């Protein structure tokens, strides 16, 4: 069934789905065609399936918390004399009607975050999220004066999609480099995020220059806030920033043995790194929830982030 | 959503004469500071239920609502009304899904599952809930004394600001058993008189009161034990809406490592996001910093005279409150358990 | 008057003890005697073995408790249960494990809605004793390991202070699994628990190192990991737990070492304190005389007569609050949760 | 350039027989300790000017460079030894170089790139080289003298004084200002180094007149907040201004940073030396085991890695104020105290 190839599907369907929400589809056409109709039988299903799902995408921390968030709701009305068939159309009935609220999430955040700008404001933003470009322009509409630094986001190099993103809306636009946040934090007056997902401390995965951008900000005291939806909650916790399931083997080095002048206003475009040496950098980090001032959601803005546990915490029983 | 609209002027002054009375009161600033805007607007409200003829529950929600949206107009950083407004609508909903089934988990699983007589004289019930907050609104400073004797203990110095008969409470209860120290840095200009005026209290009481300027609060700092402050209202975020001066407090507090604890009831905690510093921070008059017989000065200076201050969300380290003592990661759960998160918005 | 509150940052902790029987009221059961000789006596169990032998202890107690019939079980067995705990907290200050299983069994006591013969009465009771030392601590406490244990990487240097039944029982379970790791264990004074902990790591054939908590910097740039068991978990997300603990998760925290809580659920409090001062415990100051190496092989010290020396005092706390932010986790059987989340917990019972 | 190459060690023996001696008791450790090696240094130095013979200054300086060189491997952690010598040498060149100008008829270092590329040198310069020597003897004699005096400045009535293990400095610190203002001292064992040093003085500090409590080194953290001012002795300051002290203080300074309690440090300039903390691994050095560990622990010992340093590390990031016989001054004034007591050459002996 290729379950992965599905998965992959939607993603490139529609490019406002979360890489959780496209794993909740992937489950529901598999409970289409799954034939099933044994608890061991039917329960024996997916865990295959979001295993092999799991184990078929390299970084599957998203996609394993639109996991996580299928399967409770699965056992959680198996469990109370439930019958199977009634979830399985139920699942493939509202599948559409699944990917409805995600997309009403993302709007309801925009209606939170929006205010968050406000008149003659600078606001920072590392790589492309939809989430953060949804609450930007709900602000310009409502013809709020602001401008947006972007950064160049290596590797993914989202700080250009961003940066035009934002440029149509008629939004004043600058790019800097990922070495040149920290000179431009004291003409900022916001940070604003976006993230893959939201670990049970409240901490962000997100790209690579996420967690560089939050520190700047708390050495320059302002705030940084983190756009995430709800069904981006996912129970792990790692134990520091470091702490991740690698795709791909990371950061080692070369092993040499006698193996056989640059200004400073020069620009080098020609002398980045090559993609052998970028597949050896991480393609994410790690933001512990002391750097976040205010986790935008759907839920409203979350700031204990002993919330999002307190959240996490309703989900398993 | 108003009650300008839905009624006529007129109408509102002879069904409702308190919500009249409330609203010129609120805009006069008469009815002034958390608990008097507490009590006034609960007793506003029992007139509200009491008068208010609906059929449907919903109809009554939205009358609230829109009686809660203007009195909130009349003078918005006053959040203890909107707060007992709000407590009442949840107080309304769910004494009606309990009336729904005598006839008969997480947000997060919302996301997946199923789509899609009832409101008069209900009231007799509701005006009873009405007067359980009026009782409630009595019992804090009793609630909250009670707990002094888990955190003052003798010889210890304790730094407070300006003036909150919360706070007062707090110390005087202790002190009429152990022995210990108060710093009093004044709330100049605002809660300057109010502030000698509990200085003086205090030390009749024997708590050994010392009445400091508020350029003095980083010089004692250094020999504090503990700070203990009362506020003006909680907001969603957890900051603090306070007394003009408290942030000098909670600054030094925070780089001489003193621990920072609020004395405050919980009906002062408003679900009131600040998005902004600039609407929360209101102005009073420039006569308190200046006198107006300085013709050259003024004519010559801008003079300001914010009268609230605001202190982020992490720079308090315990809150006392009538419930009890809680962290500020505790204060979401609070909210969740006391309005309805839809009221959030009046 | 029976209160003190002086200039002595240290006069308000209750030093009063109870050494011996001498003069010991009369109605106290044998069973709740020998506890109150252990508690007051032993250097080899903390807070959790206390709770499950105050519980077991107390079976015994209504199980051999007969009713008068002048008033019947439910108003008279909670008097009764109430001598037994005055004597037990004047032997020793109760733990905070033991005070909620006190609160666990008094309202049990009442709940009990005046239904049935006493001994069915009796019957259920022990029941939820059995039940609460079933599922609160024994059940939650293999949770937590396991937990715990899937934390631990291979080659790891794991820092446990003192003796832990928990983070012992997580060690011990890893090398079971077969997980590649050393323990290095600090120990402190006044008495050695750390050699207890030593002892029983090494006959488990775990890899460890012994160092003296005053050595705690030097040996903490090897430790990629520390693991605490707790006493008790702050409402405010402190952890509080023995004396030099904060000092461990402090210098853990400035090599940016995760610190890792292991504590029950029912451990969890409601009390709030802002300092390791207000809510301590006590030990004996004579325990402080005893020059280093050994305690109890009775050397005399410079200080053996410091009663009676004008301005010299010996004192050793017991317990020690770490503040939420140089714990990394907390976990529980409800899993691994920010410390700070600890209220939310005890609405969820 | 140590001694052998310049001279056979048979007769760095029968020419200077004090060193010989001295590097035997140096790495022996019977002298040990900053006052006592910087003493018997000094002493040993005086035979050897007194019985070399160097005509030209530079055989005096090169030969002291040399002896002083081998005095420095014998036990290099001893910096007291080093800083005596980089003193002598200083006081022969700018001697010498004074007596150049009497022979009549830089002060930048920047600046320095663009500058440009003796008669009678001399020997008999011992009476004054004899002279200066007597007097840094004599210097080291009035440290405690004229530092104790500046203890009223920031040692008043009713504040609580933190220090751990013992300082001779310290407590003189101390006892200077008891005389006529009562306060608190919490003395913190030094354990398991400097238990009984710590609580012989805690004993006396009692005896002068000061509330003393002695603590075990977990309570540190638990007191802190109570704490006014922490006052540390030191072994030896860096030339980064880092602290060589010994064991557990580094528990007093994270703990002291931690509740934003100033940290004084009470030492001599002699223990002021110029060498760089390049790597921490050398300049810690571990006593025996026996300290921590009893030896008839047989199965303990067998199975279990045991350490005990007796030295500690502080970063000079964590010293406000440090208390000198040349006055108080901020760890960053340290650099221009130690241009003005030492030639720079002389940083590598």
């Amino acid at each position: 069934f290729d379950i992965v190839q599905v998965y992959k599907k939607f993603l490139q369907d529609d490019p406002e789905i979360t890489m959780p929400v496209a794993a909740i589809e992937a489950l529901v056409q598999l409970l289409s065609r799954s034939q099933a109709k044994t608890i061991s039988e039917f329960m024996d299903i997916l865990q295959n399936g979001s295993n092999t799902l799991k184990e078929g995408v390299q970084n599957n921390i998203s996609l394993s918390a639109g996991c996580d968030i299928f399967q409770r709701f699965v056992t959680r009305s198996l469990h109370d004399v439930g019958d199977f068939e009634q979830c399985k159309r139920h699942l493939v009935e509202n599948g559409k009607l699944f990917i409805q609220r995600a997309r009403a999430c993302r709007q309801r955040i925009a209606h939170l975050g929006y205010p968050l700008i406000r008149d003659g404001s600078v606001i920072l933003t590392h790589g492309f999220s939809r989430g953060v470009a949804a609450v930007l322009l709900a602000a310009a509409k409502r013809h709020v004066r602001f401008k947006v630094f972007v950064t160049e986001s290596r590797p993914s190099g989202s700080g250009c999609l961003m940066t035009r993103t934002l440029k149509n809306a008629c939004i004043p636009t600058c790019m800097v480099l990922d070495s040149a946040v920290s000179f431009t934090m004291n003409r900022v007056d916001l940070v604003l995020v976006g993230a893959e997902g939201v670990v049970e401390n409240g901490g962000l995965i997100n790209q690579i220059g996420t967690f560089q951008l939050a520190v700047f900000a708390k050495h320059a005291h302002k705030p940084f806030y983190a756009v995430a939806e709800s069904h981006k909650f996912v129970r792990m916790f790692p134990l520091s920033q470091y702490d991740i399931p690698f795709s791909r083997p990371i950061l080692e080095f070369d092993d040499p043995s006698p193996e056989t002048p640059t200004p400073s206003d020069a620009i080098h475009n020609e002398l980045i790194m090559n993609e052998e040496q970028i597949r050896n950098n991480p393609t994410l980090d790690v933001t512990p929830p002391e750097f976040v001032s205010g986790l935008i959601t759907d839920l409203g803005i979350i700031d204990s982030k002993s919330g999002v546990s307190e959240e996490l915490i309703k989900l398993y029983l | 959503g108003p009650i300008s609209e839905f009624m006529s002027t007129i109408n509102v002054e002879h069904t409702y004469p308190a919500v009249s009375s409330l609203i010129a009161d609120l805009k006069s600033r008469k009815v002034q500071g958390p608990f008097a805007v507490a009590v006034e607007t609960a007793l506003v409200m029992r007139q509200v239920i009491s008068q208010t003829r609906w059929s449907t529950v919903d109809q009554l929600i939205d009358t609230v609502r829109a009686v809660g949206s203007t009195l909130v107009k009349a003078q918005p950083t006053e959040f203890s009304c909107g707060n007992i407004i709000r407590r009442i609508l949840r107080l309304i909903r769910e004494e009606y899904q309990e009336l729904l089934k005598t006839a008969d988990y997480s947000s997060m699983l919302n996301l997946l599952g199923r789509p899609t007589t009832g409101g008069m004289d209900m009231r007799a019930v509701i005006i009873s809930g009405i007067q359980d907050v009026i009782d409630e609104l009595d019992k804090i400073n009793t609630d909250i004394e009670v707990q002094s004797m888990d955190h003052l203990h003798s010889n210890e110095i304790i730094l407070t600001q300006g003036c909150s008969k919360t706070v007062e409470a707090f110390l005087r209860f202790a002190a009429k058993k152990r022995k210990f120290s108060v710093i009093v840095a004044e709330g100049f200009p605002n809660n300057q008189k109010g502030s000698h005026a509990m200085a003086k209290r205090l030390a009749q009481a024997g708590i050994d009161t010392t009445v400091i300027s508020d350029a003095t609060i980083f010089a004692i700092m250094s020999r504090v034990n503990k700070v203990i402050l009362g506020t003006h209202a909680i907001l969603g975020n957890g900051g603090l809406v306070t007394y003009s001066g408290a942030q000098l407090v909670a600054q030094a507090a925070r780089h001489h490592a003193t621990p920072v604890v609020v004395c405050s009831g919980i009906y002062k905690l408003s679900p009131v996001y600040p998005y902004d510093l600039e609407s929360i921070i209101q102005l009073s008059s420039p006569d308190k910093i200046m006198s107006f017989n300085e013709g050259d000065l003024i004519s010559r200076a801008e003079i300001l005279n914010p009268y609230y201050d605001y202190i982020p969300p992490d720079l308090v380290d315990l809150f006392i409150t009538n419930l009890g003592g809680y962290p500020p990661s505790y204060l979401y759960r609070i909210m969740n358990d006391t309005y309805d998160a839809s009221d959030t918005i009046l | 008057i029976f209160e003190e509150k002086q200039v002595s940052i240290f006069s308000h902790l209750d030093w009063r003890r109870r050494r011996t029987t001498e003069n010991i009221p009369k109605d106290i059961h044998p069973a709740v005697i020998r506890l109150g000789l252990k508690l007051a006596n032993y250097k080899i169990f903390g807070s959790n073995q206390r709770c499950i032998d105050l519980l077991k202890t107390f079976k015994i107690v209504i199980q051999d408790y007969q009713t008068p019939y002048g008033t019947t079980l439910s108003r008279h067995l909670t008097t009764h249960i109430n001598s037994q705990i005055a004597y037990l907290v004047s032997t020793r200050p109760l733990s905070i494990s033991m005070g909620n299983a006190i609160r666990f069994l008094k309202l049990e006591i009442s709940v009990l809605d005046i239904d049935l013969t006493d001994d069915e009465g009796k019957e259920l009771l022990l029941e939820k004793i059995d039940s609460y030392i079933r599922d609160r601590i024994i059940i939650a406490g293999q949770v937590i390991v396991q937990a715990a244990t899937e934390k631990i990487q291979d080659g790891d240097v794991i820092l446990t202070y003192l003796h832990s039944s928990t983070v012992n029982d997580v060690l011990i379970h890893a090398k079971n699994v077969g997980k590649k790791f050393r323990v290095v264990v600090v120990d402190s004074r006044p008495e050695f628990e750390g050699r207890v902990c030593l002892k029983l790591l090494t006959e488990h054939g775990i890899e460890c190192t012994y160092v003296m908590i005053s050595a705690l910097s030097y040996i903490m740039q090897e430790v990629t990991k520390i693991f605490l068991g707790g006493h008790a978990m702050l409402s405010n997300g402190a952890l509080y737990s023995r004396a030099g603990t904060s000092l461990i998760s402090l210098l853990g925290h400035e090599s940016n070492v995760p610190v890792i809580a292991c504590c029950e659920s029912y451990k969890f409090t409601e009390r709030i304190q802002l300092d390791s001062l207000v809510y301590n415990e006590l030990a004996p100051g004579d325990q402080l005389v005893n020059m280093g190496v050994d305690d109890f092989e009775e050397k005399p010290g410079v200080l053996a007569n410091w009663k009676s020396v004008k301005n010299l005092k010996l004192l050793s706390l017991k317990y020690d609050v770490t503040p939420p932010r140089l714990i990394t986790v907390c976990v529980c059987e409800m899993g691994l949760l920010p410390s700070t989340s600890v209220p939310a917990i005890i609405n969820e019972f």
